[PDB]
């Protein structure tokens, strides 16, 4: 909400989320990175990524200080991320055989050109206090020393099965509006994974906007026409719809959740969308 | 006996313990009143319940309830006026003699002195976390329930242990996802993703050297009753210790 | 789709299902399919007509025998012309001892037969006037059908309006109450604590027996609890009601009744007869 504008990394995403309205809100992500100084001076430290600009910190001798840089997720149809490997700095050598399984090397690729992705465009900027001249810059090649599953999911969204998007029209429904949900389903370049099972199944759940896990026979609530199960297309994308009536109350959130069958614990991806809509 | 009762005193760690007495002129006595009043051509009594108070100890004093008494008189009706009283230190179970009166104006204006007083014994009948390792005890200084928008705010944690070995403890926060019936699939799931997604501390892996003001910020809304995430260890002897206290409103 | 009566007394309905695309259900009532219909009122408020719908249900055993006996065994013009062209009742005998495996018809595969025997069969085609490409494409498609799988393609194509549709119908008819009133209260919440922040349930009711109760509960709040203990003025209008509680506890038990079922008789001037309160925090 407005006058929030008074913390240095809000504005960006407010200013491309005000113009610029394609480019939403709840892909950007934050990169959280903690300054330490091994030294007695204070440190001015203006961080620069291709266009934020964090105002002046100070650290002092020991005192760390979180900078909180947010940029935007990449997009697995722009770039391809499957490249020829871990490219050496000289051609030719041995050419030995690579002695890891074809998997691994996949996953070896992701967690390098990601990490080469967020050091292209990072760049501090520092200056001293008590001299207020000997300015400098560091890089980061040496300081961020790998990736692992968590980050991988977090910046590239293609690492996950699907790729949804889940739109509601116009969020004020008074009571008596029976109003479609639409859904957008994309498998991802993991498509090439499993493809002996051609049927995953896509349950919609319902969650209270203040409190949790609403029932599935939901009464005073959201009345649904047809079921929760809906089996999707693996390799094509798939519109599903479901018509929802509502009873009374306040707000509530949609998200779905892709589970492979339908015995339990052979679930996949705790996906999170979470539109809300406002009921009087 | 007609108006029918019970005794509720209910125990809150606000150091508080309320009581409320319910009564309810039930149909034991009812069904034969009502229908000797039917042969009288009367289903609507009206005892004039106007006059109650309790006390305390032998020092009877009418205590000062959190609700009102004006005069109450109706046909089955049922009333329960709730009353704030001091709770206890210790088990020093203060009797109570809860003392009332209705003036039962019956049928053709008649009215009979009736009263319900009578006593009894007022038995309830029934911040910090302590440590696993050391004499270390934590507590938040700044209180447990407070407002804030998606800004930034000030937490404050209590530190007191003895003095053999007064240092090397660290925080962390760990925002990371535990990775965890179907619909308790997705429950737990949710519970857990916004455990990790909600606050962020921007001083984490915090040297304790007592006072600390821990540093966070919360991105997205909600009722963040015992905050979970963060942990502090001591470096001797790991253990996790948790710290599973305090709350945030973010409205 | 569900039927207004046939006196047409103008009671609308606002959704319906049309499943013209999802020709698609699966029915072990683990999984549950919920229908909801929003019927509305007309300018009289009654209680009692008659309601059916027309559930135009198939069975999966019917259509995945006509993708199979479509496209695994007589998917030409000459097959279908003079193999098994005048021979279709032995094909609609032999197809009704299956018995498809459909345990793994809606997980990674469809038309995947269990258990049963060959020979047997073969020796009835042989024992009587089958020629022998009959044979050959009937002993390919069963060769086929020894272990096969699909996926959710033919759904519909194999059987785009080649099917029955077994229209069934019912008689759902309006239950109703006894006793019709309108309550309306007034909470103010008096809290022991700072405020729980609940979150509401206007509630509304009936009730259906003679000398009886139609008792109701407050709302449930999630934060530091047994407490936010409010205060209420009655209030209760357009009848003789009764109580249970004045200023009243919102903890674990609430017990908020109100036994006004024992007298205040009216009409059904509604769709039933029921009683709406509303509580409002003053």
């Amino acid at each position: 909400s407005s006058q929030v504008e008074n913390v240095d990394w809000i504005e960006y995403v407010m200013s491309k989320i005000r113009a610029e309205s394609n480019l939403h809100s709840r892909d950007f992500i934050l990169l959280l990175l903690d300054f330490r100084n091994s030294w007695i001076d204070g440190i001015k430290l203006n961080v620069q990524f291709e266009d934020f600009t964090s105002n002046e910190y100070h650290v002092e001798a020991s005192h760390t200080s979180r900078i909180i840089v947010p940029i935007k997720k990449i997009d697995y149809k722009k770039y391809n991320f499957e490249n020829t490997p871990i490219p050496r700095i000289y051609p030719g050598r041995q050419f030995i055989q690579s002695g890891l399984n074809e998997e691994q090397t996949i996953e070896m690729r992701q967690k390098f050109w990601c990490r080469e992705h967020i050091i292209s465009k990072l760049k501090c900027n520092w200056k001293l206090t008590t001299d207020q001249s000997v300015t400098g810059s560091v890089d980061f090649n040496k300081f961020i020393e790998k990736f692992d599953h968590k980050m991988v999911y977090t910046i590239y969204p293609g690492r996950l099965f699907y790729g949804v998007q889940l739109l509601l029209d116009e969020p004020k429904v008074k009571v008596g509006e029976i109003i479609n949900l639409k859904i957008i389903t994309e498998p991802t370049s993991t498509c090439r994974r499993k493809q002996n099972s051609t049927v995953n199944f896509l349950d919609i759940v319902i969650f209270d906007s203040k409190t949790s896990k609403i029932l599935p026979r939901s009464n005073r609530r959201i009345l649904y026409n047809g079921s929760l199960t809906k089996p999707i297309s693996t390799t094509k994308v798939s519109e599903i719809n479901l018509e929802i009536i509502p009873i009374e109350k306040g707000r509530y959130e949609f998200s779905v959740c892709i589970s492979k069958s339908n015995n339990q614990d052979g679930i996949i991806q705790f996906d999170s969308e979470n539109v809300i809509l406002s009921v009087i | 006996l007609l108006n029918m009762r019970l005794r509720n005193i209910s125990l809150k760690s606000e150091h508080c313990i309320l009581s409320s007495l319910d009564f309810q002129t039930s149909k034991a006595s009812e069904q034969l009143t009502k229908k000797f009043i039917y042969p009288q051509e009367h289903n609507s009594f009206l005892k004039l319940n106007f006059q109650e108070i309790s006390y305390k100890l032998i020092d009877g004093t009418s205590q000062i309830e959190l609700d009102p008494i004006c005069p109450l008189k109706v046909p089955l009706t049922a009333f329960s006026y709730d009353s704030i009283s001091a709770t206890f230190k210790l088990v020093l179970l203060p009797k109570s003699t809860q003392p009332h009166r209705v003036k039962i104006t019956l049928a053709y204006e008649l009215e009979l002195h009736p009263n319900l007083k009578l006593p009894v014994r007022t038995s309830w009948e029934t911040s910090l976390v302590n440590s696993k390792l050391s004499n270390v005890k934590f507590k938040f200084i700044n209180s447990n329930i407070k407002v804030i928008k998606g800004e930034k705010f000030t937490m404050r944690l209590q530190i007191i242990n003895s003095s053999s070995s007064p240092l090397d403890l660290v925080v962390y926060y760990n925002n990371t996802i535990n990775p965890i019936t179907l619909e308790n699939q997705y429950q737990l799931h949710n519970k857990y993703r916004k455990i990790a997604e909600g606050i962020i501390l921007l001083s984490n892996d915090y040297k304790i050297p007592y006072f600390a003001d821990l540093r966070f910020i919360g991105i997205m809304s909600g009722y963040y009753g015992t905050l979970s995430g963060l942990k502090v260890l001591d470096l001797n002897t790991n253990e996790l210790i948790e710290v599973g206290n305090g709350a945030s409103v973010l409205i | 789709e569900l039927s207004a009566p046939d006196t047409r007394n103008d009671y609308n309905i606002r959704g319906d299902y049309i499943a013209t695309t999802p020709a698609l259900i699966t029915f072990d009532g683990n999984e549950s399919f919920i229908n909801c219909y929003e019927i509305t009122a007309n300018n009289n408020f009654d209680s009692k007509d008659i309601f059916n719908l027309k559930v135009r249900y198939n069975t999966l055993k019917e259509q995945l025998d006509c993708f199979i006996t479509d496209a695994v065994l007589i998917e030409g013009d000459v097959e279908w012309f003079i193999l098994f062209e005048k021979w279709k009742t032995f094909w609609e005998l032999e197809i009704l001892k299956k018995l498809k495996y459909d345990y793994d018809a809606f997980k990674e595969n469809r038309i995947i037969r269990l258990l049963k025997t060959s020979i047997d069969l073969n020796k009835t085609k042989s024992k009587i006037r089958n020629l022998c490409i009959e044979k050959a494409v009937l002993d390919k498609i069963l060769i086929c059908l020894n272990k096969v799988s699909r996926g959710i393609a033919v759904c519909n194509t194999d059987m785009d309006e080649y099917v029955r549709n077994l229209v069934p119908k019912q008689l759902t008819v309006p239950v109703q109450l006894p006793g019709f009133e309108q309550f309306f209260h007034v909470q103010f919440e008096q809290m022991e604590t700072s405020h729980d922040a609940l979150h509401d349930t206007i509630a509304t009711i009936g009730n259906s027996l003679s000398y009886t109760v139609i008792v109701e509960n407050l709302s449930g709040q999630w934060g530091q609890d047994v407490i936010d203990d409010g205060g209420y003025i009655f209030e209760i209008l357009s009848s003789n009601e009764w109580l249970i509680h004045g200023q009243k506890r919102c903890a674990i038990k609430e017990k908020r009744k109100e036994f006004e079922v024992h007298l205040i008789p009216l009409k059904k001037g509604y769709l039933n007869f029921p009683r709406v309160e509303i509580t409002n925090i003053n």
